[PDB]
Parts: structure tokens; sequence; C-alpha cells
């Protein structure tokens, strides 16, 4: 997962 | 029952991924059922192997296509529509897809045919991407122990399995933490400063657990720890003491108990540390720091740069903070702590810029926040996007699916929206996962390439009622940036799936394309476009855009030195510190801290027990990858202020490169290189500081  | 094995929709051939149909019943059988075929189709593989495509690199792309599919939407429905089946079944079979992962990565005729490539006579001429390709394979199997003699190999494969299992076990305990807390408030009075909007949530939210009389004006309310809830407390809540009781929840989350993370941090760090070892490395970030641009000396100075940069400031903000609240008569100016910050910084941002987050609300509703994006997208990118809702099956009915277009009309790829917060069942924060990659190998026969497809799922405010969801600035930020992630892996030029979107990017360059894609929030074209009132149609007024524009590098120092603080914890976690000893994790957070924080950390506070980053996520030794990659975003942006943002021509002729470096190129180059072909030289940090007010 790319995440933020 | 009544359906044959062979029928399971794990198993089948499709074209998006059965997310209507796939349940926890089916996992099992599947993944077993797939894992045999796998196993035999690596048996073919190994036994025919040549140092050529057609007999190694595509009868691999497939067989890791198919486990990374499959597993990948299993692990999608865990994260979106979390279940105590689900959760049994994926338990129940991720050993066995851990070594099977185990047995590919380990396998010695895969790797000696790559070597083989690598040692061509010929192989200077092999194209830049699959000589990246090759090379990401030959280190990666290094990496997972193949390397490793065999009684060596069985500890490194024990160690691997077990982390898989934290890991999991990890996000498990923070889902179910956030979940349990609710605050019952039947007082009105207790709930005085929280606006209407807010209200509405936790009313809303009352009568989803009984309360059916419940309204926003009158009717009890639910507090909950989830974002949407949990911020406007701390911002809003005149009420002092809930302050405290909701921020020393939200604090302690996952740390005792049944849930505790504590132990499993632990565990984690000691198998880290025992796998750098066994690979012959001194600690867990040189590890991290193999298939990243960084080491761990050129990040720990990169944050040593930005910190000295940022301590100033963060210094004036917490005297601001105090002066201000000292002026308006508080009790607690002689003594802020940190369940006061959020609420003070609010006020001051009210006071010093004129404007109020829940007059701004109206202005910003999903659908005219899509559009705008869209209308960006198509500027900077030339690309088409348009609602194909009925054409993929979906998980939830309030997710959206969209088809990307081509200048000619022609699909060049898709992907699904899942925008609101649904913490029963649903990961908190924001993130984008792969469903497919464009690959040659996998396309469909007649067919040139299998089209990308994305998702992006955030967790912003629920709609309340009938009206559309309604958002925060920093939720519309939260979208575009998911979004710039979902660009990369969707508009890229690479057909070779290996390398292909947003794989074998170095991670500390993953966050270019997304942090890049937040700096348009504040371009006056692409916010006014965006900003029109939900039922009136009104544009936002000028004078309004002109205060948020002036309100960009608020407290700019005090969020520089907060995420400088998670990037320094879990680098010294990581590097300095080695678990079993007398120091524990918290006394790390405490020393850290230090350096990175103008005041200490409580010393109840457990933000490490929700830190999913790095103990069930890829950042571990590598939170700094955020700050690096903004390095490379700002910068990016500043070649479109060269340009000119006010000249349509050259915004265009500068976002088509963009797409032609960045977006395009994949883990098919060297990230320093693909941005070096957009920006025309080598990084500088002058525009991140620069844009954030802290030359
Ligand atoms: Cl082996
Ligand atoms: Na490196
Ligand atoms: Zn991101």
């Amino acid at each position: 997962a790319a995440a933020a | 029952s009544d359906e044959t094995l062979s029928s399971n929709p794990l198993l089948q051939d499709f074209d998006f991924p059965p997310f209507d149909s796939v349940d926890a019943s089916h996992v099992r059988p599947g993944i077993r059922a797939l894992l045999q075929h796998l196993e035999a189709e690596l048996e073919e593989l190994e036994k025919s192997v040549e140092p050529t495509w057609p007999k190694l690199v595509e009868p691999l792309e497939k067989i890791v296509d198919r486990l990374t599919v499959v597993w990948g939407m299993i692990n999608h429905l865990k994260a979106v529509k979390d279940t105590p089946e689900l959760r049994a079944a994926i338990e129940d079979v991720q050993p066995e897809k851990v070594k099977f992962q185990l047995r590919l990565g380990q396998s010695k005729p895969i790797y000696n045919a790559f070597k083989a490539i690598r040692e061509s006579p010929d192989w200077s001429s092999l194209s830049e991407a699959r000589q990246r390709l090759v090379e990401a394979q030959i280190k990666e199997a290094v990496l997972i122990g193949i390397a490793l003699d065999d009684e060596k190999r069985e500890e490194f494969n024990k160690i691997e399995q077990e982390l898989e299992k934290l890991s999991h076990k990890f996000s498990e305990n923070v889902l179910d933490a956030t979940k349990k807390f609710e605050k019952l408030i039947t007082d009105k009075k207790e709930i005085e400063g929280l606006p209407p909007s807010a209200l509405g949530l936790f009313a809303q939210a009352a009568v989803s657990k009984g309360h059916e009389n419940a309204t926003a004006e009158n009717g009890p309310w639910i507090i909950t720890l989830d974002a949407p809830s949990y911020l406007p407390v701390m911002q809003h809540a005149k009420n002092r003491a809930l302050r405290e009781e909701v921020y020393r929840a939200y604090l302690s989350r996952a740390s005792s108990g049944d849930l505790d993370n504590t132990a499993i941090i632990d565990q984690i760090l000691k198998l880290r540390l025992e796998k750098a070892k066994l690979l012959g490395y001194n600690n867990y970030a040189e590890v991290s720091m193999a298939m990243k641009m960084a080491t761990v000396e050129k990040a720990a100075e990169l944050l040593e740069k930005l910190r000295s940069a940022s301590w100033d400031a963060a210094v004036q903000d917490m005297e601001d903070l105090k002066s201000f609240a000292k002026n308006q008569g508080a009790a607690e100016s002689d003594s802020m702590t940190h369940w006061d910050t959020t609420f003070w910084s609010e006020r001051l941002r009210e006071s010093k810029y004129d404007i109020n987050e829940e007059e701004l609300r109206p202005y910003f509703s999903l659908p005219k926040v899509m559009d705008g994006l869209f209308s960006l997208a198509k500027t900077l990118f030339g690309i088409d996007i348009e609602p194909a809702d009925g054409l993929a099956p979906v998980w939830n009915n309030d997710v959206r699916f969209y088809r990307v277009k081509d200048s000619s009309g022609n699909p060049i790829a898709y992907f699904y929206f899942d925008p609101y917060s649904r913490p029963s069942e649903k990961r908190g924060g924001a993130w984008m996962d792969e469903v497919v990659s464009r690959s040659r190998v996998m396309a469909q026969k007649g067919s040139s390439v299998r089209l990308p497809v994305a998702h992006m799922v955030c967790n912003q405010t629920p709609p309340v009622g009938d009206k559309p969801s309604l958002m925060t600035f920093r939720e519309v930020e939260t979208v575009f940036h998911q979004f710039g992630h979902a660009l990369q892996h969707m508009l890229t030029k690479q057909d070779e799936g290996l390398v292909a979107g947003i794989r074998n990017i170095e991670w500390d360059a993953v966050e270019l394309p997304s942090q890049f894609m937040e700096n348009w929030c504040y371009h006056r074209d692409t916010l006014m476009s965006i900003a029109k009132h939900y039922e009136t149609g009104e544009t936002l007024p000028e004078e309004v855009y002109k205060k948020l524009l002036a309100a960009r590098t608020f407290r700019a120092g005090s969020f520089s030195l907060r995420q400088l603080k998670f990037a320094s914890v879990d680098l010294e976690l990581h590097t300095k510190y080695v678990p079993g000893g007398p120091e524990s994790i918290y006394d790390v957070d405490q020393r850290v801290s230090v350096k990175t924080q103008v005041i200490p950390p409580l010393p109840e506070d457990r933000f490490l027990c929700s830190f999913s980053h790095i103990f069930a996520g890829g950042y571990a030794a590598g939170y700094y990858s955020y700050k690096w990659a903004e390095v490379l975003s700002a910068d990016a942006f500043s070649a479109f202020e060269d340009a000119g943002l006010d000249d349509i021509k050259a915004v265009k002729e500068t976002g088509q490169r963009f797409r032609n470096t960045i977006l395009a190129l994949g883990g098919g180059k060297a990230p320093l290189k693909v941005f070096v072909e957009f920006r025309g030289r080598e990084p500088s940090p002058e525009p991140l500081l620069r844009h954030n007010g802290l030359l």
C-alpha cells in the first residue's frame, strides 16, 4: 500500500 | 456447499476482480487450490528455465501476477470489509501463502538464470527497463535469503513467517481499538463548541447505536476515535476535560489488555534485527536502505537539515498559541498541554486569517471536488475520466468506479474509489493500492496489453442525511494525494509488468506524484473550479480564496517537526535500538522527541501502538520516505512555477513532460534519472523550504  | 471447488470465484479468469461474490468461505479452498496450481507452474518453469524472456521472465510474471492479484483482492477486502470470518480464513492460509512466496523467491534455477542474463556479453544492449527488472530480481533474491545455507535459511524463513503474522495482528488490534471507544454524551453543555456538522455526525452515530430520537440539535450524541469524529472534538470542544479524555483515549489505542501492540512491536523489532544479522547487515535500517535511494547516513542528514530549518518556527508557533490563549483570558495559557494544541491552533487560525472551516465545508462537496480534479488531470496530462459504475463488481454501494481514456477516446486504465469513513469494518487513513498492473504478458489474446486498474481509499467525513459529503481542505488534499498514486499506476507507459506503474520504484520516491498533486489545491484555477456551493452553485468568493492562500504556511514549522519526529523515531528504532534490554520503545520515543518536539510527549503516550506505517506497512526504517520524496515533489512543482502557472500553454507543456517521465516510466528507470529527465537538473530542497515559508 502507498499510504499517506 | 452446492458449488464446485472449480467454480470458486478466486480461481476464475476475470477482467475485474469478483469483489461482489467473494467472502471468507472462498478463501481456504480458493487460496489452497491456487497455491497447488502455482507450485506446479513453478516446477514447470524451473524444469524448462533458460536465460530468455519466454523461458524465464514471462512464465515468472504469470506466477507472480496470479498470486499478487488474488491475494491482493483478499487483503483489500480485509482492509475495507473486515469480518471475523475473513480474519480467521486469512490467518489459516497466510503461512501457506508465505511458504510459497519464500519457495518462489528462493528459487535457485530462477536466480541463476537472472545472473546469466546479467552476465551476458550484450547486457548493455538490453532495454533499460529490462536491465532494471533483472537487477531488481537478483537483489530481491539475496534479500529474501537465497544466499543462506540451509540451516540459516530455515531460521530466516521462520522469521519471515512470524513477521507476517505479527503485522496482521498489529493492524487488527488498531482497527479493534479505534472501533471500541464510545463516548455517550447526554448533557448538551459538555459538547459546547462542537459545530453543526460534528453534531450531525455524532447524532447520526447515535441513531445507529439505538438512540432513535437523537437529532443534531438536541438528541444524544456518540463520540468515536475515527478521524472525522476525533478531530472536531480536539478542534472545537470547549470542555477541556472532554478534550483531555478523548486525547488520552486516542493516544492509548491498542496499548493495554487484549489489544496491546507493545509486545508485538518488541517482537517485530527483535525479528527484524535477527533478519538483518542473517543477511550480513548491522541493523534493519541497512536492510531497508538496500532497496532505497537513500542510505542511513543520507536519510539522517536530510532529516537533520529539515529539523534545523523547522525548529525556530516550531518554537515560535508554540509561543504564538500561548500568547493567543492568554489574550483570550484562558486559564490553561499558563500550562498548555497536548490536549490544548489543536483547539487553540484552530482558534488562532480563525482569528488570524478570518476563515472558519465549518463555513468552508459547503464549498467542498465530493462530486465537485472529483469534477475539478478530473479537469486538472485533463489539463496537465491529457486524459479524460468518466464514471463507469456497473462495469466492475464492487464491495460497497458507496464505491465509485471510473474509466480513464486517452485523447482518442481509447480506455487506458480504470480505478475504484471508496471515499468514506466506515470504522466498523474499514482500516483508517487513506491509501492507494494496485488492482492489476499494465502488462504485455497478461494481455488477452489479440490485444497488446492488459490495462492497469487502481484502488483509491479515503476515510473522509461521511454524508449527513441526504446531502453530499462536505469536506475539509485537508480531506480535499488527501483525495488529490491518493489520485497522484493512482495516476502513476494508471498512466504508466511500461508494458513490462514487473516494473510497470509504481513497481520497482525505490520506496523513497513513491511519494513523489502523490505529494506533487497536493500542490494544485492552492492553484487558483483548480481551487475555484472545485469550490462551488453545493446548493447555491456560487463560486467561493475571491476574498475567501485569498484567506486560504494566506493560511497555507500557518504552523508549517510545527507540522514539519511532527513529521520529522515520526521519521526520526522510525530510524532510531531500527538502528541504535536493541530489543530485550532495559530500554523500552517509549524511552526511545522520549529521547528522540527532545530535538523533534518543543514539549515532551506525555509519559502515557502510546502513539507507537498505532504507527501502522512502520509495523504493518511499507515504511519500516522508511517513514523518512515522505520527506525525501517531498523534496522531489516540491522541486517538480517548481518546474511549473518557473514555466509560468498563469500561462496555460506552459502548464500543458510542462504537464506533458511530467506525464511522460514521472508518470510514464514506472520502476523501469532509476527514480533520480527520471526526476532529472523531468526537472533538467538534480533535486534541490529549496522549493520545499520556500513553499512552507522555512527558508
Ligand atoms: Cl534455495
Ligand atoms: Na540505498
Ligand atoms: Zn502516499
